[PDB]
């Protein structure tokens, strides 16, 4: 029954604008302490702007006069106006019902807002090659490299190897493209006998590689 | 008003009886909430006005507190509740607070990392970049430093690194640290090695590789 | 014949905020040279009339609102604010002609355990007028469905205390205000 549903987040460069929406049910907007929180990838919640039953508004230093709260009373939708969006902006933006105080106990199940000048580029799937030096537990990996925007997948033999596999968070590089590594620990005998490959898709660049791992000769 | 948070991380055992600390630079008797979070998740409300329960989050959950000292205690940790905890100073519009956060993670024995490393592929060095990947895999516990040295020269400025969530079997990290130079920059040394300190190890562990040597 | 004001300053007991009080002063001289000099409030802001230049004056009616709020809430007590005690406890006017007095009184209305008689309203549909007084304690319903006096999800006590302890930090500690307004 009671729930808060958000649309409305995307990709956006710097200076731009987006609009946020809360659709909600089970509660009234307008009869409400009304809240946006936002959360960075990895970081904690920040507190964006909050709007009274009353009609008044507030907002966090870091968004003022660049954010602008509203509701819909007719539709029972909360909104929140984004100009100037800076890359700092990029996080997953929750709207929540206040119900004491700052006390959140309705929220929303959070929309993705990515500020960034990036042209949307596919990945570029360099081998993470064995050793050619011990015995015992071998590594071998893809470095899925220099894409716009998140997310990419990688499987291992179409999905036939899945065990010891190790698909980690990509990283933000500088330049303003994600970057990422997937390894595969295997027996040091089987690097002979099977052979491996990475099979890397990046649907927003309609981008699907396999790359055959091998140990360096 | 500033709210510290702690420990930032603690490990613990189901059926443990678990202690988190929130503390705020002034006296703000009993206003203050307690939530936690699971990747990917949306807040959930634990605690409100420093010792109520909310409604719907198991008993095993109290809060206490009053002025600056709070502590959210689970008296018998189960296995939904890993996750992140947050407090929250209440009544501080026009600016909420949100303390820094505890992440509680699976307890286990310690276990020292298998550590590779891993030359930049002629194909990508032929773009003119030379990504150089160092792997710790199935750590415990999470702490864990990398140490990028060339030639000798401990590196600080270009790597960067990411760490997997702790593995559904064996409770485990993994790392994968990246370090970045120019093609012209990488062909002025020789040796590649990535040093390694973590508990499990009685010293450091350096892997490396000699530039153009099979 | 002295004005009132002893009265109304050194009232035993204050209001709360949300039940404000409102004392009408008529017929008497005031010397508002005494109040400006008493170096024992915190705040003595006067919009429309200087402070000092005020004994020589004539006015038809003066009144004099007082209650009790937290150290950080006495900001809020001006033309054009905006905030929990602006809108739903005690609003004054855009265009308001008069001074707002506070000065600290924890060693007064704070006790150990918490003085749980000062109240201020945390829940109202709209905005209160410039000096109205909401002294409803209905539940709040914050949703489609109706409370009929039940406390509980979305139905909530309008009213909340400020709890005030002598150990709160000064911004949560209790302030007495009074709001000199000139007809
Ligand atoms: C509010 O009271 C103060 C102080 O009250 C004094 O002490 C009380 C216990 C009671 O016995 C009062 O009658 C006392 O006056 C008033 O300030 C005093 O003013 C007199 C001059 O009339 C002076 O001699 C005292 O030293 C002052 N004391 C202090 C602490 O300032 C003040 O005038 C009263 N406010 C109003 C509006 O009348």
């Amino acid at each position: 029954q009671v729930q808060l549903v958000e649309s409305g987040g995307g990709l956006i460069q710097p200076g731009g604008s987006l609009r946020l929406s809360c659709a909600a049910s089970g509660l009234t907007v307008n009869r409400n302490y009304m809240s946006w929180i936002r959360q960075a990838p990895g970081k904690g919640l920040e507190w964006v702007s909050v709007i009274y039953s009353g009609g008044s508004t507030f907002y966090a230093d870091s968004v003022k006069g660049r954010f602008t709260i509203s509701r819909d009373n007719s539709k029972n939708t909360l909104s929140l106006q984004m100009n100037s969006l800076r890359a700092e902006d990029t996080a997953i933006y929750y709207c929540a019902r206040d119900f004491y105080e700052g006390s959140f106990d309705i929220w929303g199940q959070g929309t993705m807002v990515t500020v960034s000048s990036a042209s949307t580029k596919g990945p570029s799937v360099f081998p993470l090659a064995p050793s050619s030096t011990s015995g015992g537990t071998a590594a071998l990996g893809c470095l899925v490299k220099d894409y716009f925007p998140e997310p990419v997948t990688v499987s291992w033999n179409s999905g036939a190897l899945t065990s010891g596999v190790h698909t980690f968070p990509a990283v933000l590089q500088s330049s303003g493209l994600y970057s990422l590594s997937s390894v595969v620990t295997v027996p040091s005998s089987s690097l002979g006998t099977q052979t491996y490959i990475c099979n890397v898709n990046h649907k927003p660049s309609n981008t699907k590689v396999d790359k055959k791992v091998e140990p360096k000769s | 008003i500033q709210l510290t948070q702690s420990p930032s991380f603690l490990s613990a055992s189901i059926g443990d009886r678990v202690t988190i600390t929130c503390r705020a630079s002034q006296g703000i008797s009993s206003y203050l909430a307690w939530y936690q979070q699971k990747p990917g998740k949306a807040p959930k409300l634990l605690i409100y006005a420093a010792s109520t329960l909310q409604s719907g989050v198991p008993s095993r959950f109290s809060g206490s507190g009053s002025g600056t000292e709070f502590t959210l205690t689970i008296s018998s940790l189960q296995p939904e509740d890993f996750a992140s905890y947050y407090c929250q100073q209440l009544n501080s519009y026009p600016a909420p607070v949100f303390g820094p956060g505890t992440k509680v993670d699976i307890k286990r024995t310690v276990a020292a990392p298998s550590v590779f490393i891993f030359p930049p592929s002629d194909e990508q060095l032929k773009s003119g970049t030379a990504s150089v990947v160092c792997l710790l895999n199935n750590f415990y516990p999470r702490e864990a430093k990398v140490q990028w040295k060339v030639d000798n020269a401990l590196q600080s400025g270009n790597s960067q690194e990411s760490v997997t969530e702790q593995d559904s079997k064996d409770s485990t990290y993994s790392l994968s640290s990246t370090l970045t130079l120019s093609k012209a920059d990488y062909e002025k040394h020789k040796v590649y090695a990535c040093e390694v300190t973590h508990q499990g190890l009685s010293s450091p562990v350096t892997k490396s590789f000699n530039r153009g040597e099979c | 014949n002295l004005c009132p004001f002893g009265e109304v300053f050194n009232a035993t007991r204050f209001a709360s905020v949300y039940a404000w009080n409102r004392k009408r002063i008529s017929n008497c001289v005031a010397d508002y040279s005494v109040l400006y000099n008493s170096a024992s409030f915190s705040t003595f802001k006067c919009y429309g009339v200087s402070p000092t230049k005020l004994n020589d004056l004539c006015f038809t009616n003066v009144y004099a609102d007082s209650f009790v709020i937290r150290g950080d809430e006495v900001r809020q007590i001006a033309p054009g604010q905006t905030g929990k005690i602006a809108d739903y406890n005690y609003k004054l006017p855009d265009d308001f002609t008069g001074c707002v007095i506070a000065w600290n009184s924890n060693n007064l209305d704070s006790k150990v355990g918490g003085n749980y008689n000062y109240l201020y309203r945390l829940f109202r549909k709209s905005n209160l007028k410039p000096f109205e007084r909401d002294i409803s304690t209905e539940i709040y319903q914050a949703g489609s469905t109706p409370c009929n006096g039940v406390e509980g999800f979305n139905c909530y006590f309008p009213l909340q205390s400020y709890g005030f302890q002598p150990t709160y930090g000064v911004g949560y500690q209790p302030y007495r205000v009074v709001v000199l307004s000139f007809e």
